[PDB]
């Protein structure tokens, strides 16, 4: 019944069976494995029928924020003034550990084609626009050809499948820059200015893209939603705890012995996914020191949090820490963790948009510290000054990017003190 | 011209990233008369162009 | 109400003969009351609250030996704090200046909108954060 246990998915019950590109990813090779199969009557059941599935499956947000994706695309659903409806696709992936995203551009361009029609269908929207970031070109090449497919088959442009619905999908790539993966910093892309966040309200749905309402949506989610229309919500729903539905791609990377990306059931655990799939982390279950399990922006968690923690959202909340994205970074015992750690805020240093005070200013602050903290060149009254700094940044900035930088700083410090305060006593002494 | 029409009319400048991109495609960087010349085509303020040319990484101003 | 005997005056109050203040800054004098305008350079509204009385500005020369700012007006610096523009009239009044008044200069207020910064087909659409 209620299920207890997750994580053993069958390969029939997997969305991205191209995952790993051994099979064609044209239009051919798409359809043999179930893409754009009855797309017409999905979008002859209305706006209505399709997000009612999607509110079904229990679908939260891929790109790393989870909202419940079923109400956050009915915000769309209202009738239309004298503006046009645009379905924003975000293919930026930037956050260090995240390559889930790439895959699917390039393996399963179709899957995500498909989405688009099926989700802006649900939208109302006449248009996707997908962003994919600068440095994808291959992969923003092979979409691109998979597009020109679509539209040599019918599936999009006029008379989409031949439902009567006009739907066209533009690619419009980035120029490098991680801050434009942030929904309304990639609108200020779009319409070609610096990729800074905008404050909300308004939101998007009300006043996005081109002044227009918009929904931003991540690549996986928008490449699941036809599969959870074509096998229902309900069906998408038994994976997984509750309100922690599906299942979810992972990336594996760090100090494992087969770094790998890998489709696996939503709240499997941690350490079975590590074992089964990546091939254990290097040296042994002993040989592990932390690991960062939904990308750089969220808190890394010790060993002993690590035995028993399922990847899910609740999961991982309870954990203080995050799903994320579900890229889990693994670092063995042999890691300088606060060296780890310090290159992800020269990593936040780097991306931040330099819009609002506290990250601007704070980011480049923490950054400092933290140079010094690897060093020891240091004293652990400031290890305290240093927590109190990510507080005043974390909840005070315009987009999570400020969020985002203080979470890594704060895990650490939650964690790893002891290995802070030791290493300031080794700078003193050699020093003094 | 096929950049342009991927977007509504009257808003023209959001196709100052790829315009911007392709100058630097066919001459390997970007010069500020590569700059000015973008900002001519899509009839944007130059400083808009200069903007993006240094927010973003990829654009290689040497 | 009272025990003590008070007497009817119509007289319109006037304290000139009994200040001690020479003729010459009495008869002669404008005084100015107005409520200060905010300091451009600044945003902060807290120097627009209260009404002010100031007198006209007299002769300032060079003092031969110092060049120092030198003068004789007695009341060059004399400024008088009020709380409403009735007060600051009737203290003018019945010490006998002449005086002129302005009105209160409020901002008026304004529609701000966020969203207003993106519009789809309005001149209001910015082109720069
Ligand atoms: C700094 C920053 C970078 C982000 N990068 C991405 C990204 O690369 N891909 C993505 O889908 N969401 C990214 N997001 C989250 C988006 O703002 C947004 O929540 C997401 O696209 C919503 O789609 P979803 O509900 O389907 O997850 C980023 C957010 C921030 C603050
Ligand atoms: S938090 Fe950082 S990246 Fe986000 S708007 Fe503020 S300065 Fe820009």
């Amino acid at each position: 019944p209620k299920k207890t246990s997750f994580g053993s998915l069958k390969d029939e019950d997997r969305i991205f069976t191209n995952l790993y590109g051994r099979h064609d990813w044209r239009l051919k090779g798409a359809q043999s494995r179930g893409d754009w199969y009855k797309t017409k009557e999905i979008l002859l059941k209305g706006p209505d029928w399709i997000l009612g599935e999607v509110k079904t499956s229990g679908l939260r947000g891929r790109g790393g924020a989870g909202f419940p994706t079923g109400l956050k695309w009915s915000f769309m659903n209202k009738p239309s003034d004298g503006r046009p409806k645009y379905l924003v696709v975000n293919a930026d992936e930037g956050e260090p550990g995240t390559c889930k995203d790439r895959e699917i551009i390039r393996h399963d361009p179709h899957k995500l084609v498909e989405g688009c029609l099926v989700g802006g269908r649900a939208m109302g929207a006449r248009a996707a626009y997908i962003y994919i970031r600068g440095e994808f070109y291959n992969e923003a090449s092979n979409l691109q050809v998979a597009i020109r497919e679509a539209y040599e088959a019918g599936l999009i442009g006029k008379n989409a499948c031949g439902s009567g619905y006009d739907f066209d999908v533009f690619v419009v790539r980035g120029a490098g820059a991680y801050i434009c993966g942030e929904e309304t910093a990639l609108i200020e892309s779009i319409e070609g200015k610096q990729g800074k966040p905008r404050l909300k309200p308004p939101f998007p749905a009300d006043v996005g893209v081109f002044g227009c309402p918009t929904t931003v949506a991540n690549v996986e989610t928008v490449a699941v939603s036809p599969t959870i229309c074509r096998r229902g919500g309900a069906w998408f729903a038994s994976f997984g705890r509750e309100r922690n539905s599906g299942t979810k791609l992972f990336n594996i990377s760090g100090h494992v012995n087969n770094p790998c990306t890998v489709e696996e059931e939503m709240s499997v655990p941690l350490k079975e996914l590590i074992e089964k799939h990546a091939g254990g982390v290097t040296g042994g279950w002993d040989n592990l020191l932390a690991v960062i399990p939904g990308g750089s922006s969220t808190p890394l968690i010790p060993k002993s949090v690590c035995e028993t923690v399922l990847m899910d959202f609740d999961a991982l909340i309870q954990a203080q820490t995050g799903l994320g994205t579900a890229a889990v970074i693994v670092m063995d015992r042999s890691t300088d963790i606060v060296k780890a750690i310090a290159r992800l805020i020269e990593f936040y240093k780097h991306e931040s948009c330099g819009q609002c005070t506290p990250c601007r200013e704070g980011v480049d602050w923490m950054n400092k510290v933290m140079a010094r903290f690897v060093r020891g060149d240091a004293r652990p009254a400031e290890i305290d000054s240093l927590w109190e700094i990510s507080k005043q940044i974390e909840g005070h900035t315009i987009c999570a990017l400020g969020d985002g930088a203080a979470w890594p700083v704060q895990g650490l410090i939650r964690h790893f003190r002891p290995e802070l305060e030791e290493r300031m006593q080794q700078f003193a002494q050699q020093h003094q | 011209e096929a950049i342009v029409k991927n977007y509504p009319e009257g808003h023209k400048a959001a196709a100052v990233l790829p315009v911007l991109d392709l100058a630097q495609r066919q001459n390997g960087w970007l010069p500020i008369s590569a700059m000015n010349k973008v900002a001519e085509i899509l009839q944007v303020p130059p400083m808009r162009v200069y903007e993006v040319a240094t927010f973003y990484t990829m654009y290689n101003r040497k | 109400t009272r025990d003590t005997q008070l007497i009817t005056v119509d007289e319109k109050l006037d304290i000139t003969t009994i200040t001690g203040v020479p003729e010459e800054h009495i008869k002669t004098r404008k005084a100015r009351i107005f409520v200060p305008a905010r300091n451009n350079m600044q945003s902060g509204v807290n120097n627009t609250k209260k009404w002010k009385m100031e007198f006209d500005t007299r002769e300032r020369w060079e003092n031969p030996l110092m060049g120092w700012a030198s003068t004789a007006d007695p009341l060059s610096n004399l400024v008088l704090t009020f709380s409403t523009k009735e007060d600051a009239v009737a203290f003018a009044e019945k010490n006998g200046w002449s005086y002129d008044v302005e009105e209160r200069k409020v901002p008026k207020p304004k529609s701000k909108s966020y969203g207003a910064n993106f519009s789809w087909n309005k001149r209001t659409r910015v082109s720069t954060k």
